[PDB]
């Protein structure tokens, strides 16, 4: 039992030059912290964030899947600070909040399409984001929600 | 180039569509072609397609400096001008980079009335 080892069992898989490149562009501001998370999903994603940057790679082969630029509405660009899983109608995508100067926005960003479908302004900046629920209605699958939620 | 009618007697007419600005048009007769920004063979089309509708024919061009340009055959204007560099998660060094691999498809929806195009 003294030393459980891991063994590694292929080479490092490298990402593609443009996920690796994108990434590295805003290390040139000094504040941009890279991220990056597997999602919890069974879609088996893995994404990368830095700065107004979000790259999704294949959480296996490290292929890119997906990939997107935030733009903010001040001269300075948005912070990605939380991303999360989110699948709804068939549609696979993540829920991301961006950190502005002024605020916070809330994107539902479409993975199938690599675009924002939806954006929301939040009151003060966000630190993170959680899916309850991916569908609406009076279902028996809403049963256990508040009844104010369910509409 | 145009060819006449099969049936008609006719001459091969030939046109030459040029993006003339409004200005370059006014000053045709005051400046050297020097001055004059002569299209750089960066405006060179790569991929080449055309729709006809009623009684004109319009031109798509996509072109090694990355822009999508589209003229009017009978007004033989350029009606339309955009860069395809805005839709690609630039690297700084592809806009010094001819674009040589390029190529442009259209498709038109009769029901719909609706012209699409790949790129």
């Amino acid at each position: 039992m003294q030393n459980l080892e891991a063994q590694v069992t292929g080479s490092l898989v490298a990402f593609p030059d443009v996920t690796q490149k994108a990434l590295k562009e805003d290390e040139i501001n000094l504040d941009s912290v890279l991220r990056g998370k597997f999602s919890t999903g069974r879609t088996s994603l893995a994404w990368l964030a830095c700065g107004p940057q979000l790259e999704i790679t294949n959480s296996v082969t490290g292929e890119r899947i997906s990939a997107y630029h935030f733009s903010g509405l001040t001269e300075r660009p948005p912070v990605v600070v939380a991303v999360k899983e989110f699948t709804w109608q068939k549609k696979t995508g993540l829920l991301v909040g961006l950190v502005e100067a002024e605020g916070s926005v809330l994107c539902l960003y479409d993975i199938g399409i690599s675009k924002v479908v939806k954006a929301v302004v939040l009151p003060g900046s966000v630190t993170a984001v959680e899916p309850i629920i991916n569908h609406g209605g009076a279902s028996a699958s809403t049963q256990h929600l508040h009844q104010s939620l369910r509409w | 180039i145009k060819m006449p009618p099969h049936d008609m007697e006719g001459l091969v007419t030939i046109a030459e569509l040029k993006q003339s600005s409004v200005m370059q048009r006014l000053l045709t007769g005051w400046m050297p072609s020097s001055i004059r920004g002569d299209q750089g063979p960066a405006h060179l089309p790569v991929s080449l397609a055309v729709h006809t509708l009623d009684h004109d024919s319009y031109l798509f061009a996509l072109c090694q400096d990355h822009k999508l340009r589209m003229w009017s055959y009978k007004d033989q204007m350029c009606l339309m001008v955009a860069d395809m560099l805005e839709y690609v998660p630039v690297s700084k060094d592809i806009r010094q980079t001819a674009g040589t691999g390029h190529k442009l498809r259209l498709a038109f929806s009769e029901t719909l009335g609706i012209l699409y195009l790949g790129v």
